[PDB]
DNA sequence: TGGATCTGGCCTG
DNA sequence: CAGGCCAGATCCA
């Protein structure tokens, strides 16, 4: 389940024209995010509790606010 | 190539492919600096000469004896020229897309154009003998894309060109290359100092260029989004890279984070962070260390380059 | 004349051209370091300690009133005497200028552990532009004291700076500038004695008299072997000032200078020309109204200071100066470092 | 050629009259050797010796950088 | 016995 | 594999 929601998620923000390739996952994304943390808190308790790395942080926290601002994240990337 | 010409000269007996200095002489016209460019106003600190081509990186750093000591090479390009030549070398992409929307051909409105600049070192680049300084075995990449053009057309705004890749290696179009390391800070801020100082004057200024027959004006609005999050650390303020702080768009710390995780908001610019930096020197309330710290959330340096809060997708990936 | 080796731990990718040693009772501490300082030591400040020939770097904290400043990478050194030390302007690690001002004291100290405390000033009047390189020293004139502050290099104006040679540099104006540290004033003094800039120049304190000797211009590009004695009086109404041109004097630029005995002061290091080494060494037999400049023996140095290209150093305080030569290139520690007994 | 670098890294450190030399003296007889190598005929140090830093270390001004570092004269006519 | 001092774990490259 | 920071185990006056 946790490999199926990452799968569910990649698409968002790997997307260089979201809003007209992956409405679907982008309109559930915080349900995911939500879901997510809390399989994190509960059954891996024993590496998530009170530490955490920056770019799990990143995406169960920024994207959506990130997607609204700009409109797309993986066109800018790094990748070029 | 000569070898191929040669050859074909040889066999076919015609000229099939044109010689090598003819292929010179038509490279100079990509090049930058052969088209001519007015600002208004004029840039500040910025030369009004039209004819500007590679020019070295260290902006006459001084290399003496008696001063601080230089180990890296740089060769540059101006901003405004630069950007003049990618420009000038869509000219008929340019032309097309505003054909396509059904606009009309010699309309002068004021181009919008986005620009995301990236900058990323690399490691493990071989030194090379010869004459020069001693040089690190690393080399600094800065270069900037165009992601689209839009113009103003009554009341909303249109679209005229768009990339269809933004992430290829046909659209990275190179800036300023200088074989220098990325850990070394005094030689990426003077190195690098030129070129966001263009930028900076030409966050408020008209570039003017003769657009196939009709002149049409220009503006520039910049992102930085193609640096990693190490960089962006080690340039806009933060530490290191793993701390009691982690988010470089919120301020939230690494406990708090890992226990709410899905909640938060963005909130760190440039101009919050050369506050901090301004309130972390000055030490208005009589703090500690910690306290100190603690206040300035994080920010113990002097940002010098505007660095838009976004995510590294290809970095986020290998992350996780 | 003693020349050590001296190691240093695993701070060593931390000390770079243009650092400054002060001395607080006996204690030596360190300033300037690489890059924007890290969480290993917030503050910037070092505790430069030597036994045994090792160098270890301890933090030192500094006080709740204090204001943490930026590492000045050319400052001006001063020694005020309630002994305190001040700095003024010099390159940030961002590579800008500033003209601000510092005030060093340690305000507590229990078993090995200090507290500095670092006062803002502005000052008011004729501001000095923000330069590096320069000299400032203090004067005791009728009880009453005063500092002088002489030129440097400095960029060039807001106005006829250019990005494609925006690292240029050119001399200061051979103005001469003095601040008074208790009330933060400047008075601009233009003397025709003085025509051309100086940089990277030695400067030697008295009762009410400063010697500068050396220096560097950079718009002729010489180095003049000539020496400047300016003499200034502190009456009720406006200071006056007064400069004479002696003979004797030696061309050298970033020379460091060490006080060994009372009046007896030592230059050791240099360079003469662009690729030249100031391999010889001068005294300064400072005295009440004659200078004399004599030459040492010339201690032994080692190939690597023979046959290096830079060299750098400050002043300890207890008659020792501390050089250090690049060691190689990063791929020992990317810099040998060795001290220097003067007597 | 290794083995001439190796004579030469020796020599500038007159081991016919210090028959006992520590590991610090070694490495600093390696980084002299090295810098004045660059600054003379600028070759760049490397630690897999290669055919084109032998046919550029096989010259007479190879010698002469080099015994502008050994104080002694027979050194330098031995070497030469 | 209460801070120094290594020391390994963790984060990004 | 370098580099930097943090929580933890010794440790020594
Ligand atoms: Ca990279
Ligand atoms: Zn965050």
């Amino acid at each position: 389940e946790l490999m199926d929601l990452y799968l569910k998620m990649k698409p968002v923000w790997r997307s260089s024209c979201p809003a007209k390739e992956c409405p679907e996952s982008l309109c559930q994304y915080s349900f995911n995010s939500q879901r997510f943390a809390e399989l994190l808190s509960t059954k891996f308790k024993y590496r998530y509790e009170g530490k955490i790395t920056n770019y799990f942080h990143k995406t169960l926290a920024h994207v959506p606010e990130i997607i609204e601002r700009d409109g797309s994240i993986g066109a800018w990337a790094s990748e070029g | 190539y000569h070898k191929m010409y040669r050859t074909v000269k040889a066999i076919t007996g015609r000229q099939i492919f044109q010689p090598l200095h003819a292929l010179r002489n038509a490279e100079k016209v990509l090049l930058p600096g052969y088209h001519p460019f007015e600002w208004q106003p004029p840039l500040k600190n910025v030369s009004s000469r039209t004819d500007v081509g590679i020019i070295d990186g260290l902006s006459g750093l001084a290399s003496s004896v008696d001063e601080y000591p230089v180990d890296t090479i740089a060769k540059r390009f101006r901003y405004d020229s630069a950007l003049v030549s990618a420009l000038m070398d869509m000219e008929e992409d340019i032309l097309e897309g505003m054909r396509s929307q059904d606009l009309d051909d010699y309309l002068n409105g004021p181009f919008t154009v986005v620009v995301k600049e990236s900058c990323d070192g690399m490691g493990d680049v071989s030194e090379k003998h010869g004459s020069g300084p001693a040089v690190p075995e690393k080399a600094v990449r800065f270069s900037f894309t165009v992601m689209r053009i839009t113009i103003e057309h009554g009341s909303q705004n249109v679209k005229v060109f768009e990339e269809p890749k933004p992430n290829s290696e046909l659209c990275c179009k190179p800036l300023c290359l200088m074989l220098a390391d990325e850990s070394d800070h005094e030689t990426l801020t003077a190195i690098l100092s030129p070129l966001i100082a263009e930028r900076e004057a030409m966050k408020s200024s008209e570039l003017t260029l003769e657009m196939g027959g009709i002149p049409r004006t220009f503006k520039f609005i910049f992102r930085g989004t193609g640096y990693d999050e190490k960089l962006v650390r080690e340039v806009e303020g933060l530490e290191a890279s793993g701390s009691v702080y982690i988010c470089t768009l919120c301020d939230t710390t690494r406990l708090e984070a890992s226990q709410n995780l899905v909640f938060h908001s963005i909130t760190r610019s440039h101009a919050e962070n050369l506050q901090r930096y301004e309130v972390w020197r000055s030490n208005p309330y009589h703090e500690s260390v910690e306290e100190l710290r603690d206040r300035v959330k994080g920010v113990s340096a002097k940002p010098f380059i505007e660095t838009v809060p976004s995510i590294d997708a290809l970095h986020c990936d290998i992350g996780n | 004349m003693s020349l050590q080796m001296v190691t240093v731990g695993h701070n060593i990718a931390l000390i770079q051209p243009g650092f400054s040693l002060m001395n607080f009772d006996g204690q030596v501490f360190f300033f300037g370091q690489k890059g924007w300082p890290k969480r290993s030591c917030p503050t910037g400040v070092f505790h430069f300690d030597i036994k045994q020939n090792h160098l270890k770097l301890k933090p030192a904290i500094f006080s709740k009133d204090s204001c943490y400043l930026p590492p000045l990478r050319y400052p001006a050194t001063c020694s005020y005497k309630k002994h305190q030390y001040i700095i003024h302007g010099g390159k940030t690690p961002n590579n800008e200028l500033s003209d601000k001002i510092y005030i060093m004291s340690v305000a507590c100290k229990n078993n090995k552990k200090v507290t500095f405390r670092c006062t803002e000033k502005d000052l008011v009047g004729d501001v000095p532009e923000p330069r590096y390189g320069h000299s400032i020293d203090v004067v005791y004139s009728r009880g009453k004291s005063m500092g002088v502050l002489f030129g440097g290099r400095s960029y060039m104006p807001s106005t006829q700076r250019t990005t494609e040679k925006w690292n240029s540099v050119a001399d200061c104006l051979p103005h001469v500038f003095l601040i008074d540290f208790e009330f933060g004033c400047a008075t601009s003094y233009i003397l025709p004695e003085l025509q051309d800039g100086l940089s990277f120049h030695v400067s030697i304190a008295r009762n009410d008299t400063v010697y500068i000797l050396g220096g560097h211009s950079l718009a002729s590009n010489i180095r003049p072997a000539n020496l400047y004695r300016i003499r200034v009086d502190l009456p009720l109404g406006t200071p006056a000032v007064n400069c004479t041109v002696l003979p004797g004097g030696i061309s050298v630029s970033s020379a460091i200078l060490t006080q060994t005995n009372n009046d007896e002061f030592v230059i050791v290091g240099g360079y003469q020309l662009e690729n030249q080494k100031r391999m010889v060494c001068s005294l300064v037999s400072l005295g009440d109204n004659t200078i004399e400049i004599s030459e040492m023996e010339t201690p032994d140095w080692t190939s690597d200071i023979k046959h290096s290209k830079i060299w750098f150093g400050s002043n300890m305080g207890n008659g020792t100066i501390f050089l250090g030569i690049p060691g190689d290139n990063k791929q020992s520690e990317a810099f040998y470092f060795y001290t220097l007994r003067c007597s | 050629a290794a083995e001439f670098y190796k004579i030469f890294q020796l020599e500038i450190g007159e081991v016919y009259k210090h028959p006992n030399a520590s590991k610090e003296e070694r490495k600093r007889w390696q980084a002299t050797l090295d810098k004045h190598l660059r600054k003379r005929m600028n070759l760049k140090p490397i630690m897999r010796m290669n055919g084109n830093f032998a046919r550029k270390l096989m010259t007479q001004e190879t010698v002469d950088a080099v015994c502008e570092l050994i104080p002694s004269e027979e050194r330098h006519e031995a070497l030469r």
